[PDB]
């Protein structure tokens, strides 16, 4: 019985709740994709406006 | 005498249980736990005192 309770507590402290972490992983994937999209739009147009200026 | 021997064995078992059950090093039923707090609120001033009499 004590081992059952201790295992439950250890899982609580350590084991990752797959729902929360898969949600976090999807959020991080979305954030990475958004950051890449912004960087593609930030590395080219702001630097390339000058050539139009000339 | 046989019943008394079994009873004394069970008494020593009760003593062992009282002196052994521990939540990862924290003795629970040996009377040393006393009244312990448990912060269960965002701010300061939220607690639930638990007592584990031996």
């Amino acid at each position: 019985n004590i081992q059952e309770n201790v295992e439950a507590s250890k899982s609580r402290i350590k084991d990752t709740d797959f729902a929360k972490e898969t949600t976090q992983l999807t959020k991080s994937q979305i954030l990475q994709q958004a950051g890449t999209s912004i960087l593609a739009q930030a590395k080219q147009l702001p630097n390339s406006a000058i050539s139009l200026l000339q | 005498q046989a019943l008394n021997e079994e009873s004394v064995a069970l008494q020593d078992e009760l003593n062992r249980i009282a002196e052994t059950t521990s939540f990862g090093g924290r003795k629970l039923l040996n009377g040393s736990f006393g009244e312990a707090s448990f912060q269960i609120g965002s701010s300061s001033g939220e607690a639930i005192i638990m007592g584990l009499t031996s």
